[PDB]
């Protein structure tokens, strides 16, 4: 519970001297308070890990979980895209950007940028293919052209069967 | 690409040096197409070696 | 202690004795500090390898390493570093000894770094072919 992790945290902060050697445990500190679901302590405890480890991808995409489990769209999307910066290997995480972007506006071209680059790391691959259809349908008489080619070029690789033959 | 749709995978706050690793080689295809350059690369020097490890007088 | 109280369940025997013992493994460093920390004082800067036994002695592994590093022993210092768990290290020393007694090299060694030797190897006591004991 809450209280066993605030019992944990003050002795292990009395067995701390120096305040920068608090901030390295804040990492740990955090993920026991998201373990309690108290996710401001989360957030309040990377923050003061991050502020002292300012290049950790971890850290960054931990307060972007902690701002997608708080609704907040640009700010985990943010943390996610400053952990792509720090470790450009993440392309789930290249991915998950363009999922919270199309998730947030449409006509956003960060969006559609951040699909090109989830595309460019995973071709054939429906979650790809149904984040393109959530522009295209959205594109208009110009959206319906893309979509024809979408359609026939992605069936061609490896259909789901059924639906997008349907549709 | 037929894995990528299903591993939400959570990271445990007690892992180890080792654990970490462990993680790493499922999160990471750059990391593991790497090593796997490393495995190869030791294969060949090692088929150049075969039989011969106990012909070494000193 | 601080360790079973953090268990929202019936705390196993097993997870009872590993943490009787792991506070038991504090305590013994704990009631033999002050002697080591005036011991390394003395010895230090006169005989460092007494003063990496001292702090071996009370389980100040890390120090020892940097005493090690300090004096210019850093096969010494590689050598305890590693120390932490493995048996391999235990069973390779315990050769090494057992190398340098019948081919007569352990009377070419420091019989202070030879009792370094024999703690790592978990000997209590070794026997020289000097038929020195340590």
């Amino acid at each position: 519970s809450k209280a066993d992790v605030e019992r944990y945290i003050a002795s292990v902060q009395g067995s701390t001297p120096s305040p920068r050697q608090k901030s390295m445990k804040g990492f740990y500190f955090a993920k026991l308070y998201y373990e309690a679901k108290e996710y401001d302590l989360a957030k309040k405890y990377i923050c003061t890990y991050i502020n002292v480890q300012e290049r950790d991808p971890k850290a960054h995409r931990f307060l972007g979980l902690l701002y997608e489990l708080e609704e907040n769209t640009d700010k985990a999307v943010e943390c996610y895209r400053r952990s792509v910066e720090l470790n450009p290997t993440q392309k789930d995480l290249v991915l998950k950007i363009a999922e919270l972007l199309c998730k947030n506006d449409v006509t956003d071209g960060r969006a559609k940028y951040w699909l090109e680059r989830a595309a460019k790391l995973f071709p054939g691959s429906p979650a790809i293919y149904k984040l393109k259809e959530q522009l295209l349908d959205c594109e208009g008489e110009d959206g319906w052209n893309k979509l024809f080619d979408l359609i026939q070029s992605e069936l061609y690789v490896r259909p789901d069967d059924v639906h997008v033959n349907i549709r | 690409a037929l894995e990528e749709e299903s591993v939400f995978a959570v990271t445990a706050v007690n892992a180890s040096e080792k654990t970490v690793v462990e993680a790493l080689f499922q999160r990471d295809s750059l990391v593991r197409q790497s090593q796997l350059v490393v495995d190869w690369l030791e294969s060949i020097a090692k088929d150049e070696i075969g039989e011969f490890s106990d012909n070494i007088e000193f | 202690l601080k360790e079973l109280d953090s268990q929202l369940n019936e705390p196993r025997e097993y997870i009872q004795i590993l943490e009787r013992r792991r506070a038991f493994s504090r305590w013994l460093s704990c009631t033999a500090t002050p002697q080591i920390e005036e011991e390394v004082s003395l010895t230090q800067k006169n005989s460092p390898v007494e003063a990496v036994f001292s702090y071996l002695t009370g389980k100040r592994i890390s120090e020892a390493c940097s005493l090690a590093q300090q004096s210019g022993d850093h096969r010494l210092a590689l050598l305890l570093s590693q120390f932490v768990g493995s048996q391999s290290v235990r069973e390779l020393l315990t050769m090494q000894l057992v190398d340098w007694h019948q081919l007569q090299a352990d009377s070419f060694i420091q019989d202070e770094r030879l009792r370094i030797f024999a703690l790592l190897a978990g000997k209590p006591v070794w026997q020289l072919s000097e038929k020195k004991q340590i």
